[PDB]
């Protein structure tokens, strides 16, 4: 079970700085490249830098090369990447993965927004339904991204969607996960939203009811 | 620096089909080459080094090749979990280390849709300010789809989001929420609601209160 | 023919190797040579050097091992320096000189207490220890 997790990601001011942490499980260092790959909303993969565990030696890419720097702890298995004069460019998700050409490992990613808003909670609503019948949460009117909803504790995941946010134009984002389930079982099973919003660290559960 | 130009943009095929997918390279690289898929909400995956070195796990579907700069992927039975996108990367311990543009793969499939579902507001948003009211498709193909609001009762419109799932992995189909908002008073007064669908699948548009 | 039992390295014929394996009208005993012409005395004092005369030997940590053995413990095939396929790394001679860093050659360039490993040519496994016996042994 060799992992990668990721550490950092959240809202900064733009010209600010920010260090992210890269910690690996299960595995050797040792031996390997180790890559960050950033991925901004709705774009494409970018490269952006890597270390050598061994060599110590580190190339960053242009985009980045002037104000971001790369450093390790070989004996605590950990990657920094530190971050400084943050641009509205630098927005994105940012991956810690091991290999330079052949990536074989990934972390699920964590993700940086370099603005000038606030932090805000978000508030979940029920979504009431009206044979097989639709209901849902929705998560209203937080920032930033992202919000992770699961259904009974991730009991249910059949048949369910979570739409990808969409930014408001109050400038605050907005979401809805859905799930279709059986009429008849309305007045019997038990519906909860599970509403993580962790750059607020919120964490909402909500019994959705006809 | 080095430029790896990815074409198509977007490729389509049902199941069972063949797609093919370019990589072309500002320089040489020397089989040098490695292609990702990836899923969203989802790191990429490894699928092939070198340029034809197929990553352990990984179905022979999935076929690497090419050298200098002409390289090629192409995925021959394809099942409804291709539905992604793919990456074109070359690495080199140094200098550097490039990713294409991407290509967006579709799977085509039987024409589905929509299930119509329409929401009320609940009473505690009520109890607020605002008024959210949400239309639900699911579950439909092809992704195009027009959706307006009206009630009591017309066209209100400029005042609506709307938000598309990725495709399905099971039954390669989309979903879609469109939301409409207002201030509490305006809908407050009126009483009943509609939502109206018009998709190739049905054969005259859908309204559902 | 005799090329096959020489440690060759490349850019620095089977009659040189012959001659120099019988010891055949040799003043000494021919411990390397080049193709040709013949020496009693090694790059440890294209260049072939006598396997007999590379000490197939370590000490503790073998930091100074330069033998030809290429397989693992596990008895897999090397994979060569040069090459980043099946796997990537950052150990080019230019950042590691005397070291030997040539073909898939066992070593130790860092004196590790393993002793010397080498790069599978297993994908699955990236690097493992080379099976070398010390000479205390």
């Amino acid at each position: 079970q060799q992992q990668l997790v990721e550490s950092g990601g959240r809202l900064v001011n733009p010209g600010e700085s920010l260090t992210l942490t890269c910690k690996a499980s299960g595995f050797t260092f040792s031996t390997y490249y180790m890559s960050w790959v950033r991925q901004a909303p709705g774009k494409g993969l970018e490269w952006i830098g890597y270390i050598g565990t061994s060599s110590g030696t580190t190339y960053y890419a242009n985009s980045v090369k002037g104000r971001f720097t790369i450093s390790s702890d070989n004996a605590q298995n950990t990657v920094f990447l530190q971050m400084t004069s943050l641009t509205d460019s630098d927005t994105a998700t940012y991956f810690c993965a091991r290999g330079l050409g052949r990536i074989n490992l990934w972390g699920p990613g964590t993700l940086v927004t370099v603005s000038s808003a606030s932090t805000k909670g978000p508030s979940v609503f029920p979504l009431a339904p009206c044979s097989t019948a639709a209901l849902g949460c929705l998560v209203k009117d937080y920032f930033p991204e992202p919000v992770t909803v699961s259904w009974n504790s991730g009991a249910l995941t059949s048949g369910v969607h979570t739409f990808p946010a969409v930014l408001q134009s109050s400038g605050l984002y907005s979401l809805s996960s859905v799930v279709t389930v059986p009429s008849s079982s309305l007045g019997t099973k038990t519906y909860t939203c599970n509403v993580d919003h962790k750059p607020s660290n919120t964490k909402v559960d909500k019994r959705v009811e006809s | 620096e080095l430029d790896l130009t990815q074409t198509p943009s977007s490729v389509s095929a049902a199941v069972g089909g063949t797609v093919t997918i370019n990589c072309q390279a500002s320089q040489s690289v020397s089989n040098l080459l490695a292609w990702y898929q990836q899923k969203p909400g989802q790191p990429p995956k490894l699928l092939i080094y070198g340029a034809s070195n197929l990553e352990s796990g990984v179905p022979s579907r999935f076929r690497g090749s090419g050298s200098g700069t002409e390289f090629t992927l192409t995925i021959s039975g394809m099942k409804a979990e291709d539905a992604a996108t793919y990456y074109c990367q070359s690495g080199y311990y140094s200098a550097g280390a490039t990713f294409g543009a991407g290509t967006n793969v579709e799977i085509k499939r039987t024409v589905a849709a929509p299930s119509v579902f329409i929401f009320p507001p609940s009473d505690e948003q009520l109890k607020s300010g605002t008024a959210s009211v949400v239309c639900l498709l699911n579950n439909f193909y092809p992704r195009e789809a027009k959706v307006q609001w009206k009630v009591d009762n017309a066209l209100q419109s400029g005042n609506s989001q709307e938000s598309v799932t990725e495709q399905d992995s099971k039954d390669s189909t989309y979903s879609l929420s469109s939301t409409l908002t207002l201030s509490k008073a305006d809908y407050e007064k009126h009483k009943v609601y509609a939502c109206e669908v018009t998709h190739q699948g049905l054969s005259s548009p859908v309204t559902k209160s | 023919n005799t090329i096959h039992e020489f440690k060759k390295s490349a850019k620095t014929a089977d009659q040189c190797a012959n001659r120099c394996t019988r010891n055949k009208g040799l003043p000494f005993t021919c411990k390397a040579f080049v193709f040709c012409l013949w020496f009693p005395f090694n790059s440890m004092s294209d260049l072939y050097e006598n396997k007999d005369y590379i000490r197939n030997c370590i000490i503790g940590k073998g930091g100074s091992y330069k033998g030809t053995v290429s397989i693992t413990k596990s008895g897999i095939k090397c994979q060569p320096w040069s090459s980043m396929i099946p796997h990537e790394h950052s150990f080019l001679p230019s950042s590691y000189r005397g070291k030997d860093l040539q073909e898939n050659y066992c070593r130790n360039p860092r004196g590790e207490e393993g002793g010397p490993w080498c790069f599978t040519s297993n994908p699955e496994v990236r690097y493992e220890v080379c099976d070398i016996p010390q000479c205390s042994e």
